[PDB]
RNA sequence: AGCACAGUCUUAACGAUGGAUGUCUUGGUUCCUACAGCGAUGAAGGCCGCAGCAAAAUGCGAUACGCAAUGAAAAUUGCAGUGACUGAAUCAUCAGAAUGCUGAAUGUAAACUACACCAAUUCCCUGGGAAUAGUGGUACUCCUACAGAAA
RNA sequence: UUUGUUUUGUAGCAAUAGUAAUUCGUAAUUAUCCGAAGUGGUAAGGACUAUCCUUGAAAAAAGGAGGGAACGGCUUUGUGCUUUGCUACUCUUAAUACUUGUAUG
RNA sequence: UUGUGUUGAAGCGAAAUACGUGAGUUUUCGUGGAACAUCUCCCUAGUGCAGAUCUUGGUGGAAGUAGCAACUAUUCAAAUGAGAACUUUGAAGACUGAAGUGGAGAAGGGUUUCUUGUCAACUGUGAUUGAACAAGAGUUAGCCGCUCCUAAGGGAUAGCUGAAAAGUGUUUAAAGGGGUCCCCGUCUCAAAAGGGAAACAGGUUGAUAUUCCUGUGCCAAUAGUAUUAUGAGUUAGAUGGUAACAUAUAUAUAAAUGAACUCCUUUACAUAGGCUUUACACUCGGGGUGCGUUUUCUUUGCACUUUACCU
RNA sequence: ACGGACCAAGGAGUCUAGCAAAUGUGCAAGUGUAUAUGAUUCUUUAAACAUUUUACGCAUAAUUAAUG
RNA sequence: UAAAGCUAAAUAUAUGUAGGAGACCGAUAGCAAACAAGUACCGUGAGGGAAAGAUGAAAUAGUACUCAGGAAUGAGCAAU
RNA sequence: GAUGUUAGGAGGGCAAAUCCGCCGAAUUUAAGCAUAUAAUUAAGCGGAAGAAAAGAAAAUAACUAUGAUUCCUUUAGUAACGGCGAGUGAACAAGGACCAGCUCAAACGGUUAAUCCUUCGUUUGGUGCAAACCUUUCGACGGAAUUGUCGUU
């Protein structure tokens, strides 16, 4: 009829079935049955898949802040022990 | 504009004291800010650092005395304690790798690799 | 060929039982000492309609033996019965049209 | 765990950010004797009162808040009867 | 809508701060802008 | 002051449009070499913030485009402003301090800044003196030791 | 301490507010805001009648009842109980003071 | 190997009494402004385009053409402005016709809202307009909602399967509460239209209003001790009516003993049909007030004449 | 009959393994020094240089299912 | 000399990090990305995924002044 | 056995190029196709290290014999497998890199668990400015253990 295959279908295109996804903070929580379709995220692994390089790459390590393993690198050629400081002046 | 030095000698009581009459500067100058003055803009960054460096020194003192106070005692806090990587925390001490059974301690102290030459 | 109408009614995913409104399972008395060797009167409070089936519902009170209190029975109701009317259950009721006793 | 920093839970320079002085806020004050403030998004009803209380010798009738869309939350503070609104007004700028 | 939550507020709120062209004084030395019936930021 | 018909097509000169060509290159690619785990001591990832004027990117975490310390060491600047005549301005290093909400996420939940229970808690002086509704803890499985109940 | 007869009040809210007017420096004064009815449009309620091989949610929360466990106060003997001497006491709302971590939302 | 370049290289446009048969080579002028060649011999390859409905980019004739056609309809004068058919004001003619381009909301959007500027692009004509651009500002709740409850149902725990991933969810659960030994008992989420503690009127801004102001209320909570005060009851819990039942009016109907253990009620429910009551709506007549018609007629036509929650 | 409106740039028998033929080169009943080692080589050099007088491939002999 | 167990080296490394190179590509090439690139943007979602480098030695030489225009702009005897 | 917000601890997630287990196709080739091939591969699940895994003969040979594992050259596109079609396909010896061997069980020890852990103390000296760290052996306590720790081979 009015609300035909198309146009008028689209019309009621409101309600969406996904949203923000805490984890990913990426709008892919499917609402109804609680899961992020990218992530996952109730669930405790992080839902990836070899069949997808581009996936992959585009949320593996390295790809946010790298708050701490940044820091600790470098210590390896440091090799300073814990609680020590530079000799005053 | 204070630096981290001189201000190594105080108490607690004062350095508190110091962090609390600046805080209170730098609410002023933020209130200044927000009303139509704007002098006095520029100084906000410097008393910012100021409460910066009172922090660091209040935070320094306070956990040096807090080590003082689990000086040995084996039973450190958790961030008292060392904070090397999980897996090096987990493995074994040195003196375990290195243990080993009298037999071979025995064997190894009686028949030791030996240097020579040859003509 | 794909699944037919018959084998999809066992994954009871539309097929399940329209059961909002039913009034709980009919059945009869727990067996009990009083039932083994003797008779216990219940007063039948209501008769019912259960959505799903056709035969109205007895619901029925029992005087609870083990504590004070009363039990609450849900019997497929006999042609006859009515309100207010006790029936006896158990080996010695008499034989009597709502009695419930052994074959 | 022990913590040596001292705490960084919001005190009352941090929770209380500054006075607002847009049209509204200022012609509020005059009127019903009442002060618009802006504050951290963590604050309530209490935190602000007592640190209005504690921050200037105003005694707090009734708070009310709301959260704006730049990230911080506006409060209308009504001063009580006992000491008029424009006189710390005039005494805070 | 009218009702909304928190977070999604929150939300809201920094988006329309991204939306905010760049200072002039830091011209003296932005294309990541958008309008709100062109693009939907569907989050 | 005057004269060319118009259109269509061709040629040349000069220009428009366009961004080829050449020349550039703080980028890529491949190989070689060396090291190599991060996480309940809370990771990777995600949000939210942070500058005097500040959107992005970069950096950082309520001490928030940076603190302290160490080496260098006079600039830093768009304006404003800050600096010695060197713990000060700026780099570099980075060991100390600090490191928001989350996330395995772990008190219960979650399109909630919702709701529990147990200790009240934190700070200052060398037993007091203050301030705080704030702060910690509480997942599941398992190991070692312990406890009092069970046959 | 009862029954008949008047006045008052839009029953309090309440006119101080609104509305429509007339004036006055440009913020104030003044007057009105009351006598009756009809139609049945909408909504709700009530008391009913009828229909079903269809009988048309639950819980949080709240209430009523059945039952009859416990029993004054001041002092005292003896090992909560028996006891001696005296009687003005138990609940309920509100307010105040102190303690309690800061004792409304 | 041996050369060319700021006395201008590569490239590019036009060319040449030029050479070759030809791919080409070499020169001139102009432009260009920093590199270029090696034919001495050889090495190497992502090495030669007219096409592949080839790929990417750019540009044509079509062509100032098709077209800018639903929604009956505009006109006069003035203001602003560089500029006005489509900005504003006044007048007129009309439309929408309470099943409305009128008021409120939901989903969805997310600042489009308001004020002040403003016109590069957009607003398929214009444009001084604007949902565009710029700078500021704006969203106030014990009573409106969420938050609480449970539904269709979702997740999870115990198990039990499975290499795990996962599948099911009490299938051998020793699984929180209560009084004071016992009783009850998986958890958690899922309704902004279901259930549900409690608010009305007037006013106020540029933008918010059952949220602000004024006034008047209502709901829930209010720990322990001690004082007062209010009421009852008693020399261990009141009283009327035959009855249906009623009674505490203190600022305020607050108190009418009551455990364990139980049994109910409310919450709490379909549809159809008419009858009836009330409120709101509409309408008629009278009184008052203001306005309008008034060549003629008109004791006239129109507007106002109001009263919330709570007690 | 199909593709081609126009222009620029890009655009398609290559790389590796293995065999043969052809031709050039070295040595010749021998040929190839494999992996690896040494050595005042260590920008180039990841290449060049070297190999205490039955390693291995191919060839030097064929034929047979095969003992041979 | 099975049905028990440990064990370095020679070995591999399309990952991360840090170095050094090349008869490699030279902005339609080379990674998708020389740049604010897994960015903008698209899809409910799983996912898809660009375009975009060059003034000059020096803008611490980025166009002053005049005229004409409402302005954009244009012109100059003016100007780096 | 339970139960314990008893004391002290561990696991969970990310990351994968190399590495270790499981599970597991089809495209394709055969000029069709079904065994075969693709391939003990891709996808899927799980688990580690700077390497992992393998490893100290219940091995090979048949010789004048070798001597853990791994890897390189080769054996060798060979023996063999296969609608004996398409295709597939090792091992021993030989030359090298590297080179490393060991311990439980079982045996033996009872004029004596000779073992081990927890907690609380003592000092033996040292590098650090500090923070911290390395060595140290005398205990005492509470346990575990004869349903078997330790010593010998």
């Amino acid at each position: 009829g009015k609300a035909g295959k198309g146009t008028g279908s689209f019309g009621k295109r409101n309600g969406k079935t996904h949203f923000l996804c805490l984890r990913c903070g990426k709008r892919s929580y499917h609402l109804q049955k609680k899961k992020c379709a990218s992530c996952g995220y109730p669930s405790a692994k992080k839902r990836r898949f070899n069949w997808s390089v581009k996936a992959k790459r585009r949320n593996t390590t390295g790809t946010g802040r790298c708050r701490y393993i940044k820091t600790l690198r470098r210590k390896l050629k440091n090799k300073f022990t814990e609680g020590s400081t530079p000799k005053p002046k | 504009n204070v630096k981290a030095y001189e201000l190594r000698t105080l108490k607690k009581k004062e350095l508190l004291d110091k962090l609390d009459e600046l805080k209170k500067e730098l609410s002023g100058l933020r209130i200044s800010k927000a009303l139509g003055n704007s002098a006095k803009n520029s100084k906000i960054h410097g008393v910012r650092k100021n409460v910066a460096r009172v922090l660091t020194v209040y935070n320094q003192k306070r956990k040096m005395e807090l080590r003082q106070l689990y000086k040995n005692k084996k039973f450190k806090p958790y961030n008292l304690r060392k904070k090397l990587t999980k897996n090096k925390r987990l493995q074994l001490s040195p003196k375990q790798k290195a243990a080993m059974t009298l037999r071979q301690k025995k064997k190894v102290q009686n028949f030791p690799q030996r240097k020579y030459l040859v003509v | 060929g794909r699944v037919i109408r018959g084998q999809r009614k066992g994954r009871g995913s539309i097929f399940k039982s329209h059961n909002h409104h039913r009034k709980g399972a009919a059945k009869l008395r727990h067996l009990d000492y009083c039932e083994k060797k003797g008779y216990i009167k219940g007063l039948v409070k209501d008769i019912i309609h259960d959505p799903g089936r056709g035969a109205p519902l007895a619901k029925v009170i029992f005087k609870r033996t083990e504590k004070y209190g009363k039990k609450e029975e849900l019997i497929i109701a006999s042609e006859g019965m009515f309100t207010g009317q006790y029936i006896s259950c158990g080996t010695k009721a008499p034989l009597s049209v709502g009695n419930i006793l052994p074959i | 765990i022990v913590k040596s920093c001292h705490s960084k839970t919001l005190d009352k320079y941090g929770l209380i950010k500054y006075p607002l002085t847009s049209e509204k806020a200022m012609k509020k004050i005059e009127e019903i004797n009442t002060l618009v403030f802006m504050c951290d998004k963590r604050a309530n009803k209490k935190n602000i009162k007592k640190s209005v209380k504690n921050l200037f010798g105003i005694e707090c009738d009734k708070v009310n808040v709301l959260n704006t869309l730049n990230g911080d939350k506006k409060a209308y503070v009504r001063l009580s009867g006992e000491h008029d609104a424009l006189e710390v007004a005039n005494k805070i700028g | 809508g009218s009702i909304k939550r928190f977070r999604l507020k929150q939300r809201l709120g920094k988006c329309r701060r991204q939306n905010r062209p760049v200072p002039h004084w830091y011209r003296l030395k932005n294309t990541k802008r958008r309008h709100w019936r062109r693009t939907k930021l569907g989050l």
